């Protein structure tokens, strides 16, 4: 998956919580 | 002198903003202190702007803790050193972009020189290495397997006209790469540091004469310290490591090596460090343990000076 | 003013975020054994899923994360006191002026 964090507003812990 | 660094007053807390856990694990002012970095435990880096409280910036250094910044005079450069994974120490550029520059594959300790900053002296293990910044190429090692003292903290550093490098307890002349000296050895850990003044050498609770070698101070109070010096080398501030980190940090005259105060924080101190204009402190505090599954930690930055 | 750099933190994908997380969980637990006894090791990384993903009910991602920062903080604390014990780079600047 070639999506930047930033494209999400993600960071990496918020990445991973939400699944 | 006695009584502005004898009080200190806790004006703010920062925190990793997205974490539920905050993990600072080292912390320096940017070269015009407009920023507070803090490295953590995973290795990135956050610059915290001092006034407003806001994170300005995220960086990607390192895979493992970070355990020493060191900004450059001029804010252009930067050196990083890690904990476990290579490459362990690096040094990056500051300009209009965040980038790497070189690497220091095995240095667990890494430092600019001190008069003209052209260069880098690292440490592995026992060894020393000199960098020359433009080509990252190494201009010398430094070592010898019979002089050594095996220090398990060793960190080798320039005197401030960058003529002379201590590492493991020995004296090196640089321009010969010869040893000159090598100091007695009273306790396993430290390994010694210059006092900014440039006529003395502080070895754990040792202070001894640069020029004749003779045995000046003794300072029980420093005893497996972390030392640091505000920027006129005239306080210097301490913290004990044996969790083995104090909840204390101490702080001396650098004149006559007396003692001023203690101040208990009731938290674990993993770094602390001064701004230029003895205005504030910043302190990385941490609180809980692993059996809790809850390992807090955050920056409290103090007041010099007002109770 | 004092200017700095924009963070490059955010121009990881979400690709290769996971892949870090878990290539990194890894090397960690490879490399902590040669420094902090083993069973040390395996109680946390008992605890720590016993907590966030049975009972708290988290992702597996969060819960190796929550297990890593402990065990990276783990070996902070051994490497300050003095060790004798017996791979993509950093992503790159975002694009200047966006
Ligand atoms: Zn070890």
């Amino acid at each position: 998956n070639p999506t930047r964090l930033r494209e999400a507003s993600k960071s990496r812990v918020q990445l991973f919580k939400d699944d | 002198r006695h009584l502005i660094f004898s009080r200190f007053r806790p004006i703010s807390v920062f925190r990793e903003a997205n974490e539920d856990e905050s993990g600072f694990t080292c912390c320096a002012f940017s070269a015009r202190e407009r920023f507070l970095m803090l490295g953590t435990c995973t290795g990135q880096l956050k610059l915290y702007n001092v006034f407003s409280g806001q994170e300005e910036a995220s960086y990607n250094c390192h895979n493992s803790a970070i355990t020493h910044l060191e900004p450059s005079r001029d804010g252009s450069l930067l050196l990083t050193s890690a904990t476990w994974s290579q490459p362990l120490s690096a040094l990056w550029g500051m300009k209009s972009v965040f980038d790497m520059k070189h690497s220091f594959t095995e240095d667990h300790y890494v430092e600019f020189s001190k008069h003209s900053q052209d260069r880098v002296i690292g440490t592995k293990g026992d060894i020393a290495h000199i960098y020359d910044i433009q080509t990252g190429n190494k201009l010398l090692t430094l070592f010898n397997p019979d002089l050594a003292n095996n220090y398990k903290r060793n960190c080798a550093t320039f005197n401030p006209t960058d003529d002379l490098v201590l590492n493991d307890g020995v004296l090196w002349d640089v321009r010969s790469a010869q040893a000159i000296h090598k100091f007695d050895k009273f306790n396993m850990n430290i390994s010694g540091v210059f006092h900014p003044n440039g006529l003395e050498v502080i070895i754990n609770t040792e202070i001894w004469d640069l020029r004749t070698f003779h045995l000046l101070h003794t300072v029980p109070a420093l005893d497996q310290c972390r030392v640091v010096f505000n920027h006129t080398g005239t306080v210097m501030y301490g913290a004990m490591l044996q969790s083995p980190f104090g909840s204390s940090f101490r702080t001396f005259n650098a004149t006559d090596y007396k003692p001023i105060a203690t101040i208990d924080v009731k938290r674990n101190i993993f770094d602390l460090c001064t701004d230029t204009k003895d205005c504030y402190l910043a302190v990385i505090e941490n609180q809980g343990s692993m059996d809790a599954l809850n390992m807090d930690t955050v920056c409290r930055l103090y007041e010099v000076g007002r109770q | 003013r004092e200017r700095i750099p924009p963070g490059n933190s955010g121009e990881e994908t979400i690709g290769e975020a996971f892949d870090w997380l878990d290539r990194t969980v890894e090397e960690i637990n490879r490399a902590a054994v040669n420094h902090l006894p083993r069973e040390l090791i395996f109680q946390v990384w008992r605890r720590s899923w016993e907590y966030w993903h049975d009972e708290m009910g988290m992702s597996v991602s969060y819960t190796k994360y929550r297990y890593l920062c402990l065990i990276q903080k783990a070996m902070f604390m051994h490497c300050k006191k003095g060790c004798r014990c017996l791979r993509p780079g950093p992503p790159p600047p975002p694009p200047p002026g966006l």
